[PDB]
């Protein structure tokens, strides 16, 4: 019953061609459910997780996104300079949202980045601020000196986050209800002396799985290695492993899957 | 490292001569900057899509590229990075199991 809502938050200096400065993803429960872009200065939801938004809600959204990208604006402009490395392009990031324990206690979570490199972080229980570096410690000491910031992010970590999520869980129930299997292929391809089995789980929904392999009913963690779980564009997962078997021991090896969707895990071979 | 990480794979298990999706998934990389085209037989495939940019919990940058295709058994695909982390476009080719 633990339910999370994220905001990722990315400024550029460089994006690319054709390519937003700043850009807002949020998820909830591994689901995205909004997004915000410099270039459509709009906040939106994923219709097919949130079919049914008023227009109310995500103006506030909007508005509240581009106050983030003018302080993402004015990060960027003052952080190059002051950490003497002006040179080169640059990035800001920004992860923050809050959790609903299955028992009603909440978490919060704040947290900065510059350059791809930790900068500073807030924790809402306590009210305080941690800096990454001497640098950063500049902005935490400004920050938690002026008051503001803590009495603001106490408020938006513990109430509207917590608000927020309440309302995309109920909203979105019908998407985050549906579970969705995955869909598993093994595959083998024998090159020179060795046959690689790979077992793929396609299209699942919620996104923790396992996989392992078996030889017998004993698994075979010391050959095998994981892709990790990735994303479809649907907000489904997709994960696999491989391992390597001598071609005459194809037959012998499992693929054992667990997931959410399914009673007892499942077995598939070669 | 810090260049991408990349994975390709298609929506469903793939199967020649069924509508699917054939995704490129590049992640680890900084900065974020990135050029990702998916190909078929080295031609960039029609009507892909790209993630609105993000990143995992360790700050590092990633991206989803997908595309509406029809494997073939006679055809190679495959997924071209550049980045600026990489003196030379890698190509990463899709392997059907099919
Ligand atoms: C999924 C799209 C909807 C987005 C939700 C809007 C939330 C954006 C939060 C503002 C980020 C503020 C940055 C910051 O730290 N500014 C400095 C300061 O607050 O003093
Ligand atoms: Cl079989």
């Amino acid at each position: 019953g633990s339910h999370s809502l994220r905001y990722f938050l990315t400024g550029m200096t460089d994006p690319g061609p054709g390519m937003p400065r700043f850009v807002i993803v949020g998820y909830v429960d591994d689901k995205i459910f909004g997004t915000y872009n410099s270039k459509s200065r709009t906040a939106q939801p994923i219709v097919e997780m949130l079919p049914q938004e008023d227009q109310e809600h995500w103006d506030t959204q909007t508005q509240k996104a581009q106050g983030g990208e003018r302080d993402f604006d004015w990060n960027l402009n003052r952080l190059p300079e002051r950490y003497n490395k002006s040179k080169g392009s640059h990035t800001m990031q920004m992860m923050f949202g809050c959790d609903i324990l299955e028992d009603g206690s909440i978490r919060g979570y704040d947290q900065y980045a510059f350059d791809g490199r930790d900068f500073l972080a807030f924790d809402m229980d306590t009210m305080t601020f941690t800096a990454a570096d001497p640098v950063a410690e500049i902005t935490k000491r400004r920050w938690e000196t002026e008051g503001t910031y803590a009495e603001r992010w106490k408020h938006e970590l513990g109430t509207v986050c917590v608000q927020n999520l309440r309302r995309y869980l109920e909203h979105g129930k019908a998407a985050l209800k549906r579970r969705v299997q995955p869909e598993v292929r093994v595959w083998g391809k024998e090159a020179d002396g060795i046959l690689t089995l790979s077992c793929h789980a396609h299209g699942f929904y919620p996104r923790p799985i396992t996989i392992s392999w078996m030889k017998d009913g004993m698994v075979r963690d010391q050959e095998t290695r994981w892709g990790g779980i990735v994303p479809n564009s649907d907000g489904t997962y997709h994960a696999s492993a491989a391992i390597d078997v001598l071609p005459e021991d194809g037959d012998k090896y499992w693929c054992r899957v667990e997931h959410a969707s399914l009673p007892q895990p499942g077995l598939f071979s070669w | 490292a810090l260049t991408p990480k990349v994975q390709v794979y298609s929506r469903f298990p793939a199967s020649a001569g069924t509508k699917n999706v054939l995704n490129c998934f590049a992640a680890g990389f900084h900065p974020p900057k990135i050029s990702i085209t998916l190909m078929k037989d080295g031609v960039p495939m029609e009507g892909a899509q790209y993630s609105d940019m993000s990143f995992n919990d360790d700050w590092t940058f990633q991206r989803l590229v997908h595309a509406d295709f029809t494997p073939s058994s006679g055809s190679t695909y495959a997924c071209k990075v550049e980045h600026e982390t990489l003196k030379e476009p890698q190509v990463y080719k899709w392997d059907p199991e099919f």
